[PDB]
């Protein structure tokens, strides 16, 4: 692997990165977690299996 | 006694401590360092809850309750009659616990096998501890952990399961209550198989790994295999006994409001029309 | 109903007591069903032990064994029984420790010890033998994970005893079973085998802790190089575990 | 009883926020006036005053009138009586009357 | 001035793919960030332009 | 798997420099800190 | 560390399995069709292998396809056709039993009228799975004991919305289908009759919902511990015991001072798991037929605890110094 | 310019059926953005019209 | 134009069924959505025309 | 238009027209259940009220 | 002067994946923490400028 | 102070990473309670500056 592990790793950063984007701009934290773990497991996901 | 085999198993050494001072056989069972405190432990435990409940009146093991403190007693001893029996269970019921899982180890490093077993125990022992001192510190008193009664620790988790107006809506409980129901499914899957393939209708040969492998392909189109189903099924029943703890842990130490507002947040998304 | 049939005991209570009576039937039948192997108890010295326990041994049951292996009756002889093991006794009495008399990795005893199984290879549906080396395998190969053909192998205390040269595969099931060791001249002579439970696998190298150096040219040997029997199989894994506790005294002795 | 489970949780820093509007309430109440003998009375002091308040001392109308439209956010409550509010209002106060007395 | 040498080191498929989505999530949420304010959505403004 | 004594002279070397550098730096940003606004 | 056995290191995928086959003919219903997956082998098997279709499969298939219809499509038009208010309130929707002052007959259409034909579905799929798995392993010569295992989970499944209704003279006692609606009326149908922790057969089901949990946790970890010694190939070590079923079954006699079989550990599994379902179905029977009130039967039989604490909070503290104040 | 060399490096069957799908779902976000505002949703719109 | 190349690339097969399934979708969703609104609710505007 | 036969030469004749036929009736199916809960096309409660 | 020995010891592919998910990550999350302040937040600054 | 010896015992690799990433740990952590309090907040200090 060693690839597949580290598009998983920029997925759960960029789920980090949207809860905590999403708060700024208002919402809440279980509001912008519930899309941070939806963005961790999409666009994860798509790089993982787009590029390997 | 021994058994056909038990013979040649029998060697001296992989003690974690105490060497062959207790490293011997009582019976069948394995006496080590932790068996002894096993024994103490849980002899001291069990005669404890029998003063206490000739202290309470009544001997029949249905209407037994040896409950916890007040709240007012805070974190602090209580008096022995009134909860203070309790705090000293639930130090020999740890400390017995405790105790059986390092003597598993015991065995199992004297067997030559891996420590599987004794592992997965401690989630069985993580979910006791966290019901009984982990919740109870984080709200700050003793009494809030479950009575030692066989009929009594029920209405606790009918008065606690209350507390929160429905404890169905809890998300912990509800990816908890997942796992119990599909472990049962997992394990009466699994043990249909080996059975089934080990006990053919009468006058056939029995079947191989390979013909139940094939049975749930042709069942459900897929099969784990025969490794697959032991390893996966030991994390469901992990996992079950680990968000069994985080469902409790919550409920009062996190959330304070009744757990069907928790799903507020989902209601009133700002994507949602109003 | 609401109406008891006599006191307070009415249909619902009627349906408890019948449980009861059926559990306890069930707990009879369930653990004769376990007394297949292993009994009668036997003793510390090989005589069969004053107490045998309060169930008594089940009615024998047969498997019809496939591939005209015959039939096997669970209740009686056991086949699988050692004989001229290298243990004495550290006491007179029951209930102590057995102490190898010799070298327990050799002598297989305790952890080290197998058990003798049929000395034939272990089959699949069509008849052939389960367990084959990819060599002879036909449209296999490694599709994830790191590949250990080439990779040296690193014994339990760092020495390297040789290079991964081929790898046994269950191509029933797609799993891997073995790893084959090219034994260094420097450590041993010809080709040994690990299970796949005992091996570690790194990026440059396979760690196998349970065995030092000086261990492996002691590893049991096949007879054949493109399969193994089950009594093979059983000597050989035993071998690896054995090491656990045997490959020093630090092992051996408590570690508190 | 102890063991038994019932109890109330609550977060020690929701528990030292009191009600926001306790003060607001005692930022608008005042000690009420002991009338004297042969008071002034509202019916009189004033004009189309209903009989339900009509029989209150000068001041102590004044000051329940100033209060109830502060508490209710009307500031010209009660000062046109064929307004609907108005007859809202003297009805309620029979309504807060019977709380306190019958419940 | 020498960069084209950084192809030496990083596939060209690898990061094109890396590159692409990069991109477009990027603006995808610099565009939801000013439509969160009230001073940038150009849907809000049209309506409260056209009264 | 384990260095020679002439790799050490310069991998020390290396990193004796880069540490005072970035304690340089360091030294600097604390004491136009303390200028700013002194915590003493 | 010693290799834990949680995860495969290497992957091997040659052919695909077709399965064995007998005369039967087992590979004419066969789909043909596979496919492997690499993420699903890091812990079982990699191969999405061919799916046996019959008749029954497909029965099932298509009438399961009609109740998730019937259930889901009136829930669509329960939000008048609104997609985001459907999305938002999927957990919350349902479709309702029917009234109660319909008895047994049948209601009308918006008033559970759905409910009985959805029902009537789901139990045409439900049964015809079940007989898939008594052919399938006709068909395979194998014991019935899949088939068997099913019957038990179906047993609570009649009983929950079929014998039960049938009983109490009621369609209304059934469950409702919506996510959190099966759940309310969980707890509802606990509250309506007393308390069913004080249910003797809830509680024996308890017991073996425990058990099953218990008991896999504890024969998980114990392959996975003697899959060095090939443990994990039960069927073989059952025909032909090695050291892996001698070293498994000495672990527990010195533990616990009896063990097992490799063969009838299986047994046990199997028992406590199919008993969870047997005896909560014999509960749930009972309960509203027969007793209507749980705690005041437990009351009645000596089993309720006792206690002599006062119940107000004004006993154990008071409202000021709960507030600090 | 010379922007065709890109088929060298990506496949022409993997990044086309990427392409259709990302082109749909922007397209769909998109139409639905303007449905959730008061001032671009058509439908909405043609109901206060006529009324 | 030249088009036609695609099928060099896509599947005539599998591209096909995957129309067929995303055309009905499609239609099957508008049709959903207008039955939301009170203005395009054929069913329930037959009913206030015959009242 | 005249020309639409070869698409049998794509499709297998067995598998388009099982699933031709499962999809016709549960399309036929959906409008009858959907009439069904309209106020207006139920002939079922039509038929009652005149009597 | 010497630190150029810095790239005989990590591999230029590793670290520079590394770099490049930091060096955003670090300009990211300044970013945001600059944005919830009211002082540096040029969005709400045009808003209450234009006002 | 020479002190090379250390370096014969370690792996630079595993050094050099172990303290690069806990001297920016240590370094965000400072930074961070430095602005919690609120004499030190340099971003809460230019906003009570300029008003
Ligand atoms: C120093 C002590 C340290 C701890 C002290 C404090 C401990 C507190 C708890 C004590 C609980 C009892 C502990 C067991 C006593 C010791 C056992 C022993 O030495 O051997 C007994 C002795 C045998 O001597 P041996 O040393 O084993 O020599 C080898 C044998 O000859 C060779 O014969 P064999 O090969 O045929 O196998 C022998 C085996 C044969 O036995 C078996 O085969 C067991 C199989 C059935 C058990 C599995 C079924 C349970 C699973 C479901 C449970 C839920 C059901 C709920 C109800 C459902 C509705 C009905 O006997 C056993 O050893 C089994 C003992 C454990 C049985 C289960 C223990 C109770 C579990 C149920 C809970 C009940 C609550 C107890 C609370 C009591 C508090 C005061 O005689 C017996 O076998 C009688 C069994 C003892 C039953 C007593 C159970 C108490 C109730
Ligand atoms: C009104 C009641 C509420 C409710 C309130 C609660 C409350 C309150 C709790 C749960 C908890 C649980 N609920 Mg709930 N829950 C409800 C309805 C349900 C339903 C259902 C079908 O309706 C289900 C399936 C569950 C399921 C569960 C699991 C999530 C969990 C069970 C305990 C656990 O996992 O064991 C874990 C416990 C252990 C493994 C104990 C370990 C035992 C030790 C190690 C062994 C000691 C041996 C002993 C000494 C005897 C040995 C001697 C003999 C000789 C052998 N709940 C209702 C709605 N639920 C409980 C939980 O999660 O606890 C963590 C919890 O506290
Ligand atoms: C307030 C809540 C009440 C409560 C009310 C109930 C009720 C009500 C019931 C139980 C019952 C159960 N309770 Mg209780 N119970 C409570 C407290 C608890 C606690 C706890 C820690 O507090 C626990 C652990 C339990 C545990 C349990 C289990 C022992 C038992 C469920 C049997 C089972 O496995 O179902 C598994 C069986 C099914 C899920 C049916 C299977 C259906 C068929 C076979 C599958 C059809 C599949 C379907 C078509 C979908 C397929 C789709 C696929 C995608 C293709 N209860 C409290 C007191 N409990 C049950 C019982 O009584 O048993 C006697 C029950 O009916
Ligand atoms: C992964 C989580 C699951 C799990 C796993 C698990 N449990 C395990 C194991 C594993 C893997 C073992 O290896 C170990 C074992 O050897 O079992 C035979 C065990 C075990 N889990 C057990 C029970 C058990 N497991 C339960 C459930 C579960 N354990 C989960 C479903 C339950 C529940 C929730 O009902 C129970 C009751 C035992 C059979 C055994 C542990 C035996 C033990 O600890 O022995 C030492 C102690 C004594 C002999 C007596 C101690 C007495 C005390 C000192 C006094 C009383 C204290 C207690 C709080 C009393 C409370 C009574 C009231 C609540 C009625
Ligand atoms: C009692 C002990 C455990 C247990 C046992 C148990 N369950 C079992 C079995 C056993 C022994 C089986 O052999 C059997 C099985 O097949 O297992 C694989 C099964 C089974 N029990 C199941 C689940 C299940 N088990 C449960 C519980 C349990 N049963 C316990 C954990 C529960 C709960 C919690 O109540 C459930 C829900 C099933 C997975 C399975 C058999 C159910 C089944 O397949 O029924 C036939 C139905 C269908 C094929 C279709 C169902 C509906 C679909 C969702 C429709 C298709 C939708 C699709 C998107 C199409 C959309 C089309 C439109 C867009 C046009
Ligand atoms: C395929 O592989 C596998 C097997 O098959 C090879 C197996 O089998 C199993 C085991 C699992 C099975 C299902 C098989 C059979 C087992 C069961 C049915 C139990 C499992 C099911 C349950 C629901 C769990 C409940 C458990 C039960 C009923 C068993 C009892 C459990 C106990 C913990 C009680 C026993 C403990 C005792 C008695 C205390 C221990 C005693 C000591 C340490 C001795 C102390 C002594 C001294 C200090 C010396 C001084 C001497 C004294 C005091 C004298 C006193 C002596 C006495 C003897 C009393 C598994 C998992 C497996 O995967
Ligand atoms: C609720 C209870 C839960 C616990 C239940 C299980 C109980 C106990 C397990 C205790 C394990 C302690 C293990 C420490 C042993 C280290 C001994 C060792 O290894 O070093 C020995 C040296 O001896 C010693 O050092 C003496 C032991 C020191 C005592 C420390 C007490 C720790 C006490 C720890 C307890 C802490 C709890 C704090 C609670 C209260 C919290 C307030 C040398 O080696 P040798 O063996 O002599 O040489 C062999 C020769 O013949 C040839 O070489
Ligand atoms: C509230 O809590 C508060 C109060 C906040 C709190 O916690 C207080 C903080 C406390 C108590 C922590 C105390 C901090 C301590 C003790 C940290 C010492 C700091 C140190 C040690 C600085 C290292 C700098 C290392 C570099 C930057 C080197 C530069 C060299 C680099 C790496 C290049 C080297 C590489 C080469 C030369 C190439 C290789 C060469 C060849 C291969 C030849
Ligand atoms: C996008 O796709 C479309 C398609 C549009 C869509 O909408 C998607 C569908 C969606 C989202 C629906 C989601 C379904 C949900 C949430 C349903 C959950 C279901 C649950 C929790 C089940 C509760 C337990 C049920 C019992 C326990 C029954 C027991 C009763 C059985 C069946 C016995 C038989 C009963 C009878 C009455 C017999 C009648 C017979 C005669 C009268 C002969
Ligand atoms: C009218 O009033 C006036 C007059 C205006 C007034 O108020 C006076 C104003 C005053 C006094 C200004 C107050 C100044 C302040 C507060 C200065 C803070 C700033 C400070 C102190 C430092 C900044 C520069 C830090 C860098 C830029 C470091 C460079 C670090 C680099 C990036 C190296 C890191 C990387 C590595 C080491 C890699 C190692 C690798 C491996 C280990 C593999
Ligand atoms: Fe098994």
């Amino acid at each position: 692997m060693t690839c597949t592990i580290t598009c998983w790793g920029i997925g759960v950063l960029l789920g980090i990165m949207t809860t905590v984007g999403l708060m700024v701009v208002g919402w809440s934290f279980l509001q912008g977690a519930f899309m941070g773990v939806l963005a961790w497991l999409i666009v994860g996901g798509v790089l993982a299996v787009a590029v390997c | 006694a021994l058994l056909s085999f038990e013979r040649k198993y029998r060697v001296r050494g992989g003690t974690l401590i105490g060497g062959d001072l207790f490293d011997f056989w009582v019976g069948p069972f394995y006496v080590g360092f932790f068996g002894v405190t096993t024994a103490f432990f849980a002899l001291l435990g069990t005669i404890l809850i029998f003063w206490g409940a000739s202290q309470q009146g009544t001997f029949n093991p249905w209407l037994i309750n040896i409950a916890p403190p007040d709240l007012s007693y805070g974190l602090g001893m209580a008096p022995l009659m009134e909860g203070g029996l309790w705090q000293i269970i639930t130090i020999c019921a740890i400390g017995a616990f405790v105790s059986w899982a390092l003597r598993e180890v015991e065995i199992c490093r004297k067997l030559g096998m891996g420590y599987h077993v004794p592992f997965a125990f401690s989630v069985a022992i993580f979910a006791y501890v966290t019901l009984v001192v982990f919740r109870p510190l984080l709200m700050g008193a003793w009494g809030h952990g479950f009575p030692y009664g066989i009929w009594s620790h029920l209405d606790w988790v009918s008065n606690t399961g209350y507390a929160y107006l429905h404890f169905h809506y809890n998300p912990a409980h509800m990816i908890a209550v997942t796992f119990f129901f599909t472990t049962t499914l997992a394990l009466a899957l699994h043990g249909a198989l080996v059975l089934s393939a080990a006990n053919p209708p009468k006058g056939e040969e029995v079947k191989g790994p390979d013909n139940e492998d094939t049975f749930f392909r042709d069942f459900i189109g897929y099969s784990i295999g025969t490794l697959g189903i032991h390893r996966v099924g030991l994390l469901l029943a992990l996992n079950a006994g680990f968000w069994s703890a985080v469902c409790i842990i919550i409920s009062g130490p996190v959330w304070t409001k009744g757990w069907p507002e928790w799903w507020n947040w989902w209601l009133e998304m700002p994507i949602w029309p109003s | 109903m609401e109406e008891t049939f006599f006191g307070n005991f009415d249909l619902a209570s009627l349906s408890l007591w019948l449980f009861y009576g059926f559990f306890a039937l069930l707990i009879y039948y369930l653990q004769t069903e376990n007394m297949r192997e292993g009994y009668p108890l036997e003793d510390d010295d090989g005589n069969t032990a004053a107490n045998q326990g309060p169930f008594p041994l089940p009615k024998e049951k047969t498997f019809k064994l496939q591939h005209g292996r015959g039939e096997l009756t669970l209740p009686g002889e056991d086949v699988q029984r050692r004989d001229n093991l290298a243990l004495r006794k550290t006491a007179h009495g029951n209930g102590f420790p057995m102490e190898p008399t010799g070298d327990p990795m050799l002598d297989g005893v305790g952890p080290a010890s197998w058990s003798k199984r049929r000395d034939v290879p272990e089959l699949d549906a069509h008849g052939h033998p389960k367990i084959v080396p990819m060599s002879a395998a036909e449209g296999f190969g490694v599709s994830a994970g790191t590949d250990p053909r080439g990779l040296p192998v690193m014994a339990g205390d760092g020495e390297i005893v040789g290079l991964v040269s081929d790898m046994w595969i269950d191509e029933a099931e797609q799993l891997v079973r073995y790893l084959e060791i090219e034994l260094d001249p420097e450590w041993g002579d010809g080709k040994r085998l690990v299970q796949r439970e005992m091996v570690r696998i790194k990026s440059d190298r396979v760690k196998v802790r349970s065995i030092y150096g000086k261990h492996f040219k002691n590893v049991p040997k096949t007879k054949s190089p493109n399969q193994v029997t089950l009594l093979e199989e059983d000597k050989i894994m035993a071998y690896y575990a054995g090491g656990t506790l045997y490959a020093d005294e630090s092992r051996l002795e408590p570690q508190l | 009883p102890r063991g038994t489970g019932m109890s109330v949780p609550e977060f020690v820093s929701d528990l030292d926020t009191p009600d926001p509007t306790i003060e607001v309430f005692l930022a608008s109440t005042s000690d009420p006036v002991i009338p004297e003998e042969g008071a002034q009375t509202a019916g009189e002091a004033y004009e189309n005053v209903d009989p339900v308040l009509a029989d209150l001392t000068v001041e102590n109308y004044d000051r329940l009138l100033a209060a109830m439209r502060s508490w209710t956010g009307i500031p010209d409550l009660l000062e046109d009586p064929d307004h609907y509010q108005s007859k809202v209002a003297i009805n309620m106060i029979q309504m807060n009357q019977t709380i306190n007395e019958e419940w | 001035s020498k960069f084209y040498k950084i192809w030496l080191i990083f596939d060209p498929r690898r990061v094109f793919v890396a590159q692409g989505v990069f991109l477009f999530l990027l603006a995808a949420m610099i565009h939801l960030v000013l439509l969160s304010t009230e001073h940038f959505n150009w849907f809000e403004l049209a309506a409260a332009n056209a009264a | 798997t384990g260095l020679t004594d002439e790799q050490a002279q310069e991998l020390h070397s290396v990193y004796m420099s880069g540490l005072w550098l970035f304690s340089a730096v360091a030294v600097v940003a604390h004491l136009a800190t303390f200028i700013w606004r002194p915590w003493f | 560390p010693e290799y834990q056995n949680i995860f495969t290191q290497v992957q091997v995928q040659g052919p695909a399995e077709l399965g064995v086959d007998n005369e039967n003919n087992l590979t004419e219903e066969r789909t043909t069709g596979t496919g492997f997956s690499q993420l699903i082998g890091w812990i079982g098997n990699a191969q999405l292998g061919p799916i046996y279709l019959g008749w029954f499969g497909i029965i099932s298939l298509v009438t399961g396809t009609l109740w998730f219809n019937i259930v889901g499509f009136n829930m669509l038009s329960q939000v008048g056709y609104s997609i985001p208010e459907f999305i938002r309130q999927l957990f919350w929707l349902a479709l309702e039993p029917p009234s109660p002052e319909y008895g047994l007959r049948m209601p009308p259409l918006d008033d559970g009228g759905w409910f009985i034909i959805a029902s009537f579905f789901l139990l045409v799929s439900v049964i015809s799975w079940w007989l898939r798995s008594y052919q399938l392993a006709e068909m395979h010569k194998m014991g019935k004991h899949v088939a068997w295992a099913f019957a038990a989970a179906i047993w609570l499944f009649l009983v929950l919305g079929l014998f039960r209704p049938i009983l109490m003279g009621s369609w209304s006692e059934a469950v409702p289908y919506g996510i959190f609606p099966h759940l309310d009326w969980t707890t509802a149908f606990s509250i309506r009759y007393g308390n069913l922790y004080y249910n003797p057969f809830h509680a024996l089901s308890i017991v073996f919902l425990y058990g099953s949990v218990l008991l896999f946790a504890m024969h998980g970890a114990t392959i996975l511990a003697v899959t060095r010694f090939g443990g994990d190939r039960e069927l073989e070590q059952i025909y032909d015991r090695g050291t892996a079923s001698e070293r498994a079954g000495l672990f527990w006699r010195w533990t616990m001072g009896f063990n097992a079989t490799m063969e009838g550990i299986h047994r046990w599994a199997w028992w406590f798991a199919v008993l969870t379902p047997i005896t909560g179905g014999i509960g749930i029977l009972l309960t509203g037929t027969v007793v209507d009130n749980w705690f005041l039967w437990a009351v009645e039989h000596n089993f309720a605890p006792d206690y002599t604490q006062d119940y107000g909070y004004e006993a154990y503290t008071t409202y000021d110094g709960f507030l600090g104040r």
